[PDB]
């Protein structure tokens, strides 16, 4: 296997290098290293190929280098648009086929803190007619990517029937999440209901009652 | 003009078998190196198999004896026969075309294969009444994915399809929301088109 | 060399067209014409033509027919 650091957190305009540490069976043997960039919700794209060359459409700022048993991908004048997952690829010979690195999560330092947009939907009349009730709390455009969700039934905390996703990276480097509250039509009608989102110590609250 | 369209993805039981198809266009598969690369949710990339221009076939140790790569030169299609499937094989399977030195040059959109004991469940679709936000609630379905478009593909900008929640019941719940002008609601029609291929569920839901 | 390697049965040996061999040349299990006979044994292992590090890097997945 090829090894890469889980991360690398770098500055805008500042140069960065991602390491791809090989073995005698892959890079040590002299097999060329290719690099890929993978944006969220998308498939990887060939950035560098064996071990310096660039394909048609990749900026001149993206460079590659190979040092005996290892390799590195460099980005001169780092931009926020470079926040992606990066992978190195070579050929392992004991394995007899192509081998991929673990991947590097590139972080761009210097991004402003964005408070989340919160939209809370009550259960539809159609769902209530089927003797069911679901409260939909949608959270989007927040930075950095970490939130806490707290549901309230008439000031009292409610924790049962709560299903919350892990934060997900959007195309604009910001993050999205969602929280679902499963209730009985009786509980929904026997109370208001609140969705409280806390992002870096700031609380944004949304409420539903028609 | 180079297009790689994969299909055959869905739900399979452990120890079960599945075959993936990759319909190619813009080039010929008999003159090219063709490979399959997988990606488990939120994980790294893994090279599965390759088929050389001259017919030579190579596999990763993780799939040797269970998987088989093949092609149809006449139909311009690439295949992946997957047998004795484990939950470890759960991944988005990308059809790939190699460039120089087994580098990947073109990738398909990917097809997700889900390996589990759970059965296929069709989603119950509900409207989400209303700048104002309106949407569609795609409740209790299995496995992923679900496709959601607005007004038969006429509304694409400002569409936020939120990633699905994996509930403690083992079922998914997803929500698609579109931001529109808050007071111009009366002079527009909003319909979500939900498709869940494993259950063969196709519904169009009109939103207030 | 096109007619040479071809006279020594390399053109489509184990699914590898002549262009792959001519390109590989450009960039005791065998018990030792002599080079070709040994290469044939080398390519038969689990690596294929990837045994030649330069073939993977410079010839694998290119217009190999251009060499002939």
């Amino acid at each position: 296997v090829l090894t890469q650091p889980p991360s690398v957190s770098g500055a805008p305009g500042q140069r960065v290098s991602i390491s791809c540490t090989g073995r005698s069976s892959n890079i040590g043997a002299g097999y060329d290293v290719h690099w890929y960039q993978q944006l969220p919700g998308k498939a990887p794209k060939l950035l560098i190929y064996g071990n310096t060359n660039r394909p048609s459409g990749v900026p001149v700022r993206f460079s590659g280098s190979k040092s005996g048993t290892s390799a590195s991908l460099a980005i001169t004048g780092l931009q926020a648009e470079d926040e992606a997952d990066y992978y190195c690829q070579s050929y392992d010979s004991s394995l007899s086929g192509s081998v991929f690195g673990g991947g590097t999560k590139l972080t761009v330092l210097g991004q402003p803190k964005a408070a989340p947009s919160v939209t809370l939907f009550p259960p539809s009349s159609e769902e209530l007619q089927a003797n069911k009730a679901t409260l939909v709390c949608l959270i989007s455009d927040f930075y950095p990517g970490a939130v806490t969700v707290a549901w309230k039934a008439d000031s009292s905390p409610v924790k049962a029937g709560v299903e919350t996703t892990t934060p997900s990276k959007q195309s604009n480097n910001k993050y999205a999440a969602s929280s679902y509250l499963s209730l009985t039509p009786e509980q929904w009608k026997s109370h208001s209901y609140s969705c409280q989102v806390t992002h870096e110590g700031s609380t944004v609250e949304k409420t539903v009652a028609t | 003009q180079v297009q790689l369209v994969e299909s055959g993805g869905g739900l399979v039981q452990p120890g079960g078998s599945l075959r993936l198809s990759c319909a190619a266009s813009g080039f010929t598969v008999s003159s090219n190196y063709m490979s399959w690369v997988r990606q488990a949710p939120g994980k790294g990339l893994e090279w599965v198999s390759v088929i050389y221009s001259g017919g030579s076939t190579y596999y990763a140790d993780s799939v040797k004896g269970r998987f088989t790569i093949s092609r149809d030169n006449s139909k311009n299609t690439l295949y992946l026969q997957m047998n004795s499937l484990r939950a470890e094989d759960t991944a988005v399977y990308y059809c790939a075309r190699e460039g120089p030195g087994d580098s990947i040059d073109y990738w398909g959109k990917g097809t997700l294969v889900t390996v589990s004991s759970a059965s296929t469940k069709g989603p119950s679709v509900f409207p989400l009444a209303p700048t104002a936000a309106l949407g569609c609630l795609v409740k209790d379905y299995f496995p992923e994915p679900v496709t959601v478009s607005w007004n038969s593909g006429a509304l694409t900008s400002g569409v936020h399809t939120f990633p699905a929640v994996l509930q403690s019941s083992g079922l998914y719940s997803l929500s698609s929301v579109v931001t529109v002008p808050s007071s111009s609601l009366g002079t527009q029609t909003y319909i979500c088109n939900v498709n869940h291929k494993p259950s063969n569920t196709k519904v169009d839901k009109r939103v207030e | 060399l096109a007619a040479a390697m071809k006279r020594h049965g390399l053109d489509n040996y184990r699914g590898y067209s002549l262009g792959n061999w001519v390109c590989a040349a450009k960039f005791n299990l065998c018990n030792i014409t002599a080079s070709v006979n040994c290469a044939k044994k080398i390519v038969s292992d689990g690596n294929g033509m990837n045994a030649w590090v330069a073939w993977r890097n410079r010839c694998k997945g290119t217009d190999v027919q251009a060499w002939i």
